[PDB]
């Protein structure tokens, strides 16, 4: 696939 | 920059994803985020291409982890 299983886990931010 | 660029898409992406893989939502939205902007705007605008998007990754994770 082109998805890394490798990529960075996404942080959402916060106020 | 393209990194914030991603990022922002993220936070329309993740509770989108989260829906319906709450504990593998980081991941799974980090990895979509590999996806060029315009690839990411699509599965914004068509919940099923988010979906198949998701179940991809999904399985693309899994393989990794197991064998």
């Amino acid at each position: 696939s082109t998805l890394s299983p490798n990529a960075s886990v996404f942080k959402p931010s916060r106020s | 920059s393209p990194e914030e660029q991603k990022q922002m898409l993220g936070e329309a992406i993740y509770p989108k994803v989260a829906a319906s893989q709450p504990e593998l939502a980081g991941k799974l939205t980090g990895m979509i985020l590999e996806l060029p902007v315009t690839e990411l705007l699509h599965l914004l605008e068509e919940s099923e291409a988010l979906d198949a998007k998701v179940n991809e990754a999904l399985e693309v994770l899994k393989e990794y982890q197991q064998n």
